[PDB]
């Protein structure tokens, strides 16, 4: 398994960003996948998740503003982030969805997302 | 090159042997008292032929070794002595039974002796008596008879009595260097070269004193291979217990070297016993291979049971090859024997063999387990033998199940993959696979065919399977928690679709249409519903989008049948036909907006039904 999260960086409040994750080394199609965030100090939390067939589910924190999608041909997962807020500033990780976030124990490096102003 | 299934005879001993191996593992796990040697002793005694007697005595050799701290030289001597003693018992005090053996077989029909120059006192060849007592392990009796005859052996042998008492009253069965040098001088000066000397006297001197190690055999009293083995074994010392190594020495390796240099040519019907008694365990296994692979494999297990040790793991994994497919469970039984040697690589070799058995025979339910009706896992045979695997872990079992699952998925063995992911407790993946299988079934199976037949089951039928997974998993908080909320919802929606298809197949048009509207996928509601559902189309789950075409076909077809039925009375038939025609219209408008993401024939099928309304 390998999770190469790209996209993101610094952006002004109210702006837009699109995260992506190219995956390798496991069968992508069968796994529910999720996007997580880890604010400085705070623990790592689930933001959005998507089943094999493209059904999605969102934390209240980001509902209406974030959109998770996947491309089973390219083995990518994407997270469009619009109308961003400084409260969304965190490192973002893509990994298999699991009911309790602590149990993953198999992650990628992540992309830092920072929203100014 | 052995094939256990090639005849009744060659198949009947295999299960008889496998059944011993089976209760050996049982006591292994149960920390019990089972003794494999005496089980093979029981089975091998009834059979016969020369090799079987050969094999039978070899197990009696292994049996004698039991519960003894193992010194190769000591157990070998104890075996040959106890055998001779019981031989003189079969033939019939021990002393009187040996006396009778002497009077019988050392005498010719004349009453003449077959060995000349015997010192005979009261018709008793006393040195033959001393010797055969020693040959029977009866040391204290042997010293006893020498003592009673002190007044009949002059003074040259009188001194020997003191060396004997010393040899007898010890544990090493060695003599202090002041005694061994004195006895050797006396041996060389009076006994070794004597003209008319009793040959038993000479043997007893040589055995008790290790006199003149350059000449190890006294042929005149070496009457059998057992005697030859015993006399050599009697002369072996540890290297660090040689009083005069630069003058003379004899170690176990010396004894093994000459046994090897002679080869089987010189060892008659006794070479396997000879290799075993000399502690050449590999060679005894290898020699057994020349005439019975099955008996070789099992002799190796006997020797491994005694921590005596071609390589065990390969011995056990090679034997398994002819019956891995035919008999997966007994293959495990022999692979599990690999951790008898208790080695660092042995544990890992046993794991790799088991993984190879699972991945290759694909015998998942016997080897890995299966799911009961309630959802609870029944352990497979590998799991049942987990104690014998010396696992740090249950991680191993989990790891092998996941590997078989990904191979299953790669191969297209969907039912395999669904079973394996259940065993691996990968519950969200299971529902993912079940939803994908049911969805493909609903969209691809020709519409007019039935989905479930009277003889279908929950293991292989996609509708019955999904129903079973929904029943045993979704109402199990421990499991249901692990399935994403949308995977549960897609499963229930697909199942509602399959219920709609059954009603349709059964011509329940009105009730099909009502359940169809409850799906909340098609535009039943009003004019603006068509627009709303068309927009929703691009966001439907992959499992659902592909079933929209048949749902439209069922809907238009149900309406067409119901309008005919209504036109063949009632006060409001007109209003019900208008309402039905309204649903068809909204569905056709919806269909026309999504049709270029549908199969190219769907719209044409649809509108041909619509203009008949």
């Amino acid at each position: 398994v390998q999770l190469v999260e790209t996209g993101g960086g610094l952006v002004q409040a109210g702006g837009s960003l699109r995260l992506s994750c190219a995956t390798s080394g496991f069968n992508f199609r069968l796994r529910t996948m999720g996007w997580y965030r880890q604010a400085p100090g705070k623990e790592r939390e689930l933001v959005a998740s998507i089943t094999s067939g493209g059904s999605t589910d969102y934390a209240d924190s980001v509902k209406g503003r974030f959109t998770i999608s996947r491309d089973n041909a390219k083995n990518t997962i994407s997270l469009e982030m619009n109308s961003l807020k400084p409260d969304d500033t965190a490192v973002y990780y893509c990994n298999i969805w699991a009911p309790t976030t602590a149990a993953i124990t198999n992650w990628g490096q992540g992309t830092q997302v920072t929203v100014s102003s | 090159r052995l094939n256990v299934n090639e005849n009744n005879i060659l198949r009947e001993k295999f299960e008889n042997y496998a059944r011993i191996v089976f209760q050996f593992n049982n006591s292994r796990q149960a920390n019990g008292n089972f003794d494999i040697a005496n089980e093979f002793i029981s089975i091998l005694s009834s059979a016969n032929g020369t090799r079987n007697a050969q094999l039978l005595e070899s197990w009696k050799i292994l049996e004698s070794m039991k519960s003894k701290d193992i010194n190769i030289v000591e157990v070998g001597k104890q075996y040959l002595e106890q055998q001779f003693l019981q031989y003189t018992d079969n033939l019939y005090t021990n002393v009187n039974k040996i006396k009778s053996f002497i009077d019988t077989k050392l005498k010719k029909a004349d009453k003449s002796w077959k060995i000349s120059n015997l010192t005979v006192i009261n018709g008793v060849p006393i040195w033959a008596l001393i010797f055969y007592l020693l040959r029977a392990g009866l040391i204290k009796e042997a010293l006893q008879v020498l003592v009673e005859n002190k007044a009949n052996i002059k003074k040259v042998e009188q001194s020997f009595l003191t060396y004997f008492k010393a040899y007898a009253s010890s544990k090493d069965h060695g003599l202090p260097v002041e005694y061994s040098t004195k006895l050797h001088t006396e041996y060389n000066q009076h006994i070794k070269s004597s003209l008319d000397g009793d040959p038993y006297r000479l043997a007893v001197y040589k055995l008790i004193g290790r006199c003149d190690l350059s000449r190890k055999n006294i042929p005149a009293v070496t009457l059998s291979i057992e005697d030859w083995l015993w006399m050599h074994l009697m002369l072996i010392k540890e290297k660090d217990a040689e009083n005069d190594p630069v003058y003379e020495r004899y170690s176990l390796e010396d004894f093994q070297n000459i046994i090897i240099s002679y080869g089987p040519s010189r060892f008659s019907n006794y070479y396997l016993q000879t290799l075993l008694l000399s502690g050449l365990y590999g060679l005894a296994i290898d020699y057994t291979y020349t005439f019975s692979e099955m008996d070789a494999v099992h002799l190796a297990i006997g020797l491994a049971s005694l921590k005596l040790f071609i390589r065990f793991a390969n011995i056990l994994a090679n034997y398994t090859k002819s019956f891995r497919y035919s008999d997966p469970r007994v293959a495990v039984e022999y692979l599990v024997l690999i951790t008898l040697n208790e080695g660092p690589t042995d544990v890992e070799l046993c794991h790799e063999a088991l993984r190879e058995l699972v991945l290759e025979t694909k015998e998942f339910t016997v080897l890995l387990g299966k799911i009961g009706r309630d959802g609870a896992r029944i352990p497979g045979v590998i799991e049942e033998r987990q104690p014998l695997l010396h696992v740090r872990d249950k991680e191993f079992l989990h790891t092998i199940t996941e590997q078989a699952a990904r191979r299953a998925d790669e191969d297209g063995r969907i039912y395999d993959s669904i079973l394996l992911y259940q065993l691996a407790e990968e519950y969200d993946i299971v529902i993912t696979l079940v939803n994908s299988l049911l969805s493909d079934t609903l969209s691809a199976s020709d519409l007019d065919q039935p989905l479930v037949g009277p003889d279908d089951n929950s293991e292989t039928n996609p509708v019955l399977l999904a129903r079973r997974m929904a029943s045993i998993y979704f109402d199990n908080a421990g499991i249901s928690r692990q399935i994403h909320v949308k995977n549960k919802e897609i499963c229930m929606l697909l199942l509602n679709i399959s219920s709609i298809r059954e009603l349709y197949f059964n011509k329940q048009w009105q009730e099909t249409l009502s359940q169809m509207e409850l799906l909340d996928l098609l535009p039943f509601s009003d004019e603006l519903s068509a627009r709303k559902k068309a927009q929703d189309f691009s966001n439907l789950d992959d499992n659902i989008v592909k079933n929209i075409p048949n749902l439209l076909i069922i809907t238009l077809s149900c309406i067409s049948n119901m309008i005919h039925i209504l036109n063949e009375q009632s006060s409001t038939k007109g209003q019900q036909i208008d309402s039905l025609k309204n649903v068809a219209r909204q569905c056709m408008i919806y269909a026309g907006m999504i049709q270029y993401r549908m199969p190219r024939e769907t719209y044409s099928t649809l509108i041909n039904i619509d203009v008949s309304l």
